[PDB]
């Protein structure tokens, strides 16, 4: 059986690790909830 | 149980030790995850049972005790922070700034970060600390770096 466990707040924290690129993706979703890039 | 409003790691004790499947949102009584976490199935918090409400296998989306909560949008130019629940890890909040994912039925937003399995069900979050979606379903790029959608449900 499955559980849960508190794990924190749900904040904003100033200065938090800036990271990551914003890609431009053309997608496809399937009927089981599937994402897959279109080319 | 527990019912305080915050992120909660979803765990599971079938398979090796205590491992952990997922991560949910607690509001408004509400608990939000991700379908691929828990399949539908009844959760536990402490001595207290957790049933499914509302599912969705398109979606990827699960609401226990109630409907739908989170109703907040990114807003399509501001910087978000992923509050990260990676498993055996302290919550972190990761700022970045999403890219789009472009589908025949309108675009939707996405973060180019990347966790281990177990940490699907994170929630993103707005300037105000309302959560505009949740993390753990998206597209595997040419690299082998995950770039997952922003998920939002709708308040009915
Ligand atoms: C590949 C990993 C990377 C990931 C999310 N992942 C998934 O496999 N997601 C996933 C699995 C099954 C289904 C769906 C999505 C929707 N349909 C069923 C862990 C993470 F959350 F850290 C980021």
């Amino acid at each position: 059986d499955m559980y849960i466990e508190r794990a924190g707040d749900i904040t904003w924290e100033k200065d938090a690790e800036v990271t990551g690129n914003s890609p431009r993706l053309d997608v496809a979703l399937d009927e089981s909830g599937d994402f897959s890039l279109v080319e | 149980g527990e019912t305080t409003d915050g992120v909660y790691r979803v765990m599971t004790r079938r398979l090796l030790g205590s491992t952990q499947v997922g991560v949910g949102v607690m509001q408004e009584g509400v608990f939000h995850t991700m379908w691929h976490v828990t399949k539908g199935a009844a959760l536990r918090s402490g001595e207290g049972r957790l049933d499914p409400y509302w599912g969705d296998v398109k979606q990827d989306l699960v609401s226990y005790c109630g409907p739908w909560k989170l109703d907040a949008a990114w807003d399509g130019l501001s910087e978000v922070q992923l509050l990260a629940v990676p498993p055996g890890e302290r919550a972190k909040n990761i700022q970045t700034l999403p890219g789009i994912f472009k589908t025949k039925d309108g675009d939707i937003g996405a973060v180019a970060l990347d966790y281990p399995a177990g940490t699907s069900g994170s929630p993103i979050l707005d300037k105000c600390g309302r959560v505009i979606g949740l993390y753990g379903n998206g597209v595997v790029i040419k690299n082998g770096s995950y770039v997952s959608a922003i998920t939002q449900g709708k308040r009915e």
